[PDB]
RNA sequence: AAGCAGAACUGGCGAUGCGGGAUGAACCGAACGUAGAGUUAAGGUGCCGGAAUACACGCUCAUCAGACACCACAAAAGGUGUUAGUUCAUCUAGACAGCCGGACGGUGGCCAUGGAAGUCGGAAUCCGCUAAGGAGUGUGUAACAACUCACCGGCCGAAUGAAC
RNA sequence: GGCUUGUGGCAGUCAAGCGUUCAUAGCGACAUUGCUUUUUGAUUCUUCGAUGUCGGCUCUUCCUAUCAUACCGAAGCAGAAU
């Protein structure tokens, strides 16, 4: 799971006499594998439609590559996720190039700065923000300028060698 | 935006209603003075002020139907008001000017000139001498009353005027600087 | 009476920055910086090297002291036309980096019977030269 | 517990070991800081202790109550006969 | 002679400053932390008392 | 004088009240439950702000009655007495006791706790939007005298009623709603129509 | 946040020459010249058309950033210190007991003595640091003004006369004696 | 309350070594004839010490860091330390800061006071003028006075403030 | 001796009030969070083929929750004394 899978999953009640063809529910799930991406969507519909994994069935379960993942896309995140002491919704930027990278990044950030994991967050929704200037984080805005040019200073070179022979420089 | 979106009506209502309008320049002078200035003046010429870039707004967002309003649109510089009128303007003129002393000198100004105080009967009850006492003004008592001995001088010009040493200036009813209502542009068409 | 700064001159991380990957399935191949994705990922093409259109981590690529004009975002049809209107290759071959580099791969390269012939002709070098340090 | 009852320590610390000397002649174990403006002089000199006696001296102390006043006090005599110099030794500075 | 100038210049270095109301550091007469980590830097100060 | 609260602060024991098998429990602490403008209509004090336990533990009485003290205390010395109406939502019948070898040790009553839960409001609040400051500062300012962690939450209902601001509006200008002494009644689609008519007589118009 | 680039901008007037090794400053105008190693801000100086010098920060944080503005401030500090110098105006403040400040000459060290501060036989004594000129003003009472082309020299050599006459063991609101900083100015400005 | 006393189900120790938890009856893994080879579990891979000073995204600087499943401790309350976020509001129709200007008249508002004139206090808190100025934000006086603030206006020149 | 900390002891948070005026100079009710093991309870894990028992004396060392001394900050700190 270096990289995430967005997967589409397709469920409903079994078909009954009084009522056949259900409605087909349909969901985006970010996952690892079909197994995952599976339960992710039981999961979500324990938490909206009276209907689980017994009382339905999988009727489609679909891979979605990225469209473009050759070029790089602003991402607007909604997230909610489960804090110590309380449930708090939070939007995020990620400026990336596809959207199973930026669930990655994602996901890496709020265990950073939140703690939080996999388990208790909540992915509401991931967009892309398609024009400049509805770009909001300064993070991600810092970035747009026009012709950006930046260097990478105090360049830190790994050795194969236990010993050198020459005071290693930090050039760049 | 709701009292701008008022004050740009009444702008433009005394813009095209009056017919002569005139800079007026407010450095020193108080609340009491613009009240005094209205109660000497109403019906005659009308006191619109509140320098803002609201006014620059306004003017250049009225220049759409009269281009002689750009010339006001560099006279708009400093703590301004507009004064709208139709009577003669060495009249209005005098009238705005007429009122130049306002309260006394505040402690803690730059007194321009310097500051003196003559040797003669001042006028107030012996008790009141610390004040003489503490900037060295020498002090007698005659007919029961403070004289002073000498024509001291007690700031010297381009100098701050102490908060200590604004006592006996207030009481001995001496400020040599407040300023008036002065002028800054003639507006005729 | 003169302001003297020094200006400490810097690879910069640039749409048009020829790079050199060192890390990975390319590993020694050159790309373009097409984007710039963060501080340490960019976004990477080497058509004439046959490297993929990629976002790449700026830990696992060296950057070149080469440069070229490209516009942001550019295709790979893009950075392939004005890879050769440049022409990168021949100025990254003129470097002593990529002679040094080749320098390298030569004499790994060199088989048992070319490195006896190396060493007679170091030996003649030798001689050569240790008769010149003499005479001079 | 506490001692109930707390008495300065019995004894130096720093005098420790109370142990026999290594010899006889006790070493002087720092010597003045050089100023190399002076001239050349030794800083010790070895003697040996003869005895004790007293003396009487006026003593200069002002504003003690005997100052101008005589004052009884025992001095140590060290007989100490010229020493003959019969080397020199030199020493370098080491890290050790 | 007191000199109300020179007492209002030395009232400036010696009374007109705040007091930390945990550490009792004497601080900046405007500051709206204090500058100690043992008091963790806390809001909670006080104007120093004026004489009389 | 008094045992510390750590030792009674969570829900250890079977909840015990006073009873025909206990009968001899002390008087609580906190005795007044509703505070300030109690007789107020409905529709005066739309705005409802709680506090909210976060944690399933016990407050005593003595806690209850002190937190009542200084809530109302602050509300009425800055908004008075009747810009508000402070109902406490939680009542102190757990009985704990206190043992004072351990041969014979049932304990004795020894005070009055209420038992809450993780999203239980334990004050309440009805007040205008004028005073939305007000009365979030004398809940956060009574939060100092419980134990756990309380969340300051402010009601999308309106008052004490279990309605939403818009729902209650609704029916508002519709008869549906007639007032009472502090509370309100709703018509319903069910019942006498006689009844139906005699109140809510603006309805059916 | 780790901000891109942040720069801060140092102008140079004419007299000015500036010259900046890798982070050793050194500012000569017409009244000296100045020094100042700063080896532990990771900075990037760069020249720009000889009147105006650049300082920047590339991915910095608050704190890296924070510190940028106060190498320009030094750098300014700098320019300002020798083009126009620093000069410190302090007063002598007591009640009863005189205050009595010379300047006297112990093996050449130029030493500020003050005497009966607050009538204490005790003599305190504060060295003057080199580069700062002291003098005792005419026409006003009680005065020393303290100038130097360096304005951490000056100032510190004026805190340090301040901080010599504290009062222990007493009200400081009653007991207000000391010299203390009374303006903070330059040299030629007129 | 306890490494306290007493029950229910199951799994263990006792009765049991082995690998791991430095160490330990009970924890984790796994239960054991004698060997060889391979692969693993739990646990780990700077050095002690066998095994990446591996890769990647961030966070943290502690003048008592932290690296504790059982387990060998820490809480309420706080911090413009720093990070991320929620909501509300203001701002080129020149927002927040700094500095400069003015902060009035009825009126020393009605009472109550020994006296409280905007500032011990009770109840009210209205319009006149203005851009604006409270029947007052503070320092002061016995009461005055005086100084200061909210409120607006000179200046620039771009975002800012508050509660969480 | 070990575990616990009700009790004992020592701290903290909030701030109704005291302090002529003023919550926080100094205190601080109603509540509430803690620490310690120099109290006393509680336990009965070690010791009953014995670990000599209270106090005092003697002597050493350690802890800080500091009475004095050193240097400081604050006060309703004028000095002095606190
Ligand atoms: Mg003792
Ligand atoms: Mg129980
Ligand atoms: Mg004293
Ligand atoms: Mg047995
Ligand atoms: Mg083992
Ligand atoms: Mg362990
Ligand atoms: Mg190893
Ligand atoms: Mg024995």
């Amino acid at each position: 799971m270096a990289h995430f899978k967005e997967y589409q999953v397709i469920g409903r009640r079994l078909p009954t006499e009084s009522v056949p063809e259900p409605k087909l529910f349909r969901m985006r799930i970010f996952a690892s594998n079909e197994v995952i991406a599976k339960s992710r969507y039981w999961y979500f519909l324990q938490k909206l439609h009276k209907v689980k994994k017994a009382s339905g069935e999988i009727v489609s379960i679909n891979q979605i590559n990225e469209a473009h993942p050759t070029k790089v896309k602003n991402f607007g995140v909604w997230v909610r996720y489960d804090s110590r002491s309380g449930t708090h919704n939070m939007y995020k930027e990620i400026r990336d190039v596809s959207r199973v990278a930026a669930v990655e990044t994602l996901y890496q950030d709020m265990a950073a700065r939140h703690r939080a994991r996999f388990r208790s967050i909540h992915i509401l929704k991931v967009a892309e923000i398609e024009k400049t200037a509805d770009v909001k984080r300064q993070y991600v805005k810092q970035f747009l300028t026009k012709d950006l040019k930046f260097p990478l200073p105090h360049r830190v070179q790994k050795s194969t060698k236990t010993f050198s022979y020459k005071r290693p420089s930090t050039f760049y | 935006r709701e009292k701008k979106a008022e004050y740009f009506a009444k702008l433009r209502e005394y813009l095209e209603e009056y017919k002569s309008l005139f800079v007026v320049g407010v450095d020193n002078v108080s609340s009491q003075q613009m009240h005094e200035v209205r109660k000497e003046l109403r019906g005659r010429a009308v006191v619109l002020m509140g320098k803002n870039t609201m006014v620059r707004r306004a003017i250049r967002g009225f220049l759409s139907d009269l281009p002689d309003f750009e010339k006001l649109l560099p006279f708009v510089k400093g703590n301004v008001g507009f004064v709208f009128t139709n009577e003669p303007l060495t009249e209005i003129k005098n009238v705005i000017v007429s009122n130049r002393v306002a309260a006394p000198a505040r402690a803690g100004a730059v007194a321009p000139e310097d500051i003196w105080v003559r040797a003669v009967n001042t006028g107030m009850e012996p008790g009141k001498t610390s004040f003489f006492q503490a900037l060295g003004v020498p002090t007698k008592i005659a007919r029961g009353t403070i004289e002073i001995v000498s024509d001291v001088k007690v700031v010297d010009a381009g100098n701050k005027v102490g908060q200590s040493e604004a006592s006996l200036l207030n009481l001995l009813n001496i400020s040599p600087f407040t300023f008036g209502l002065t002028v800054v542009q003639v507006y005729d068409n | 009476t003169d302001s003297i700064v020094k200006a400490s001159n810097w690879r910069l991380v640039e749409v048009g920055r020829v790079v050199l990957i060192k890390k990975g399935q390319s590993a020694g191949k050159l790309a373009a910086i097409v984007e710039i994705i963060d501080q340490k990922k960019v976004l990477i093409d080497g058509p004439k090297a046959g490297v993929p259109r990629q976002a790449i981590n700026l830990g696992q690529v060296v950057l070149t002291p080469l440069t070229f004009a490209l516009p942001r975002g550019a295709r790979t049809a893009t950075v392939s036309k004005k890879w050769a209107a440049a022409a990168v290759c021949e100025k990254w071959a003129a470097s002593s980096w990529a002679k040094k580099i080749a320098q390298r791969e030569r004499r790994a390269a060199l088989t048992d019977f070319e490195r006896f012939q190396v060493m007679v002709l170091r030996k003649q070098k030798r001689y050569t030269v240790k008769k010149a340090l003499a005479k001079a | 517990s506490h001692r109930k009852y707390e008495a300065p320590r019995h004894g130096h610390l720093g005098f420790l070991p109370r142990k026999r000397a290594a010899s006889i002649r006790a070493r002087v174990k720092a010597f003045p800081k050089d100023d190399r403006s002076k001239p050349v002089a030794l800083t010790s000199f070895l003697g040996y202790k003869a005895g004790m006696t007293t003396i009487v001296r006026d003593l200069d102390r002002p504003g003690s109550k005997f100052h101008k006043r005589e004052v009884v006090e025992a001095v140590t005599v060290v007989d100490t006969p010229p020493v003959v110099v019969v080397g020199v030794v030199g020493y370098v500075e080491t890290p050790r | 002679i007191i000199e109300p100038s020179l007492k209002a210049l030395a009232s400036k270095y010696n009374c007109d400053k705040s007091v930390c109301r945990k550490c009792y550091a004497r601080l900046p007469p405007r500051a709206t932390n204090c500058r100690k980590r043992k008091c963790g830097h806390t809001n909670q100060l006080r104007p120093k008392k004026k004489l009389k | 004088a008094r045992r510390p609260a750590r030792c009674y602060r969570y829900q250890k024991n079977k909840p015990y009240p006073k009873s025909r098998y206990n009968r001899a429990v002390p008087d609580s602490k906190i005795r007044i439950y509703d505070l300030g403008k109690k007789k107020a209509t409905v529709d005066e004090f739309p705005l409802c702000v709680h506090l909210v336990s976060n944690e399933l533990e016990q407050l005593s009485s003595e806690a209850l009655e002190a937190a009542r003290i200084c809530a109302n205390k602050y509300m009425t010395t800055v908004s008075g007495r009747d810009a508000f109406h402070l109902r406490v939502r939680v009542h102190p019948f757990h009985v704990l006791r206190i043992n004072k070898g351990m041969r014979g040790a049932w304990g004795k009553p020894h005070g009055l706790a209420a038992r809450v839960d993780i999203g239980q409001i334990i004050f309440s609040v009805r007040t205008k939007d004028s005073n939305k400051d007000v009365v979030v500062e004398g809940l956060r300012r009574a939060r100092y005298k419980f134990p756990g962690q309380q969340k300051i939450i402010l009601s999308k209902k309106w008052g004490f009623t279990n309605l939403d601001r818009p729902e209650y509006l609704k029916k508002r200008e519709a008869g549906e709603v007639k007032d009472d002494g502090a509370f309100v009644k709703f018509l319903s689609k069910k019942g006498s129509l006689e009844n139906n008519i005699r109140e809510f007589p603006e309805y059916f118009a | 946040m780790k901000y891109i680039q942040t720069e801060q901008q140092i102008e140079v007037p004419e007299g000015v020459t500036v010259s900046i090794k890798s982070r050793i400053v050194k500012v000569v105008g017409p009244r000296g010249t100045l020094t100042k190693n700063l080896k532990h801000i990771d900075v990037t100086f760069t020249k720009v058309n000889n009147q105006l010098i650049k300082v920047a920060v590339h991915n910095g944080g608050r704190k890296h950033v924070a510190a940028l503005r106060t190498v320009k401030s030094l750098v300014d500090n700098m320019i300002t210190g020798v083009t126009k110098g620093y000069k410190y105006k302090m007063r002598y403040v007591y009640a009863h007991f005189p205050i009595n400040v010379n300047i006297v000459e112990k093996d050449g060290a130029k030493f500020i003595e003050v005497r009966n501060f607050l009538g204490d036989k005790k003599i305190r004594n504060v060295p003057v640091r080199d580069g700062v000129t002291i003098e005792f003003s005419t026409n006003v009472k009680d005065e020393i003004v303290l100038s130097g082309n360096s304005v951490e020299d000056v100032s510190q050599n004026a805190a340090d006369l301040q901080q010599i006459c504290r009062v222990r063991n007493k009200d400081i609101r009653k007991f207000l004696d000391g010299i203390y900083v009374s303006h903070k100015g330059f040299i030629t400005e007129d």
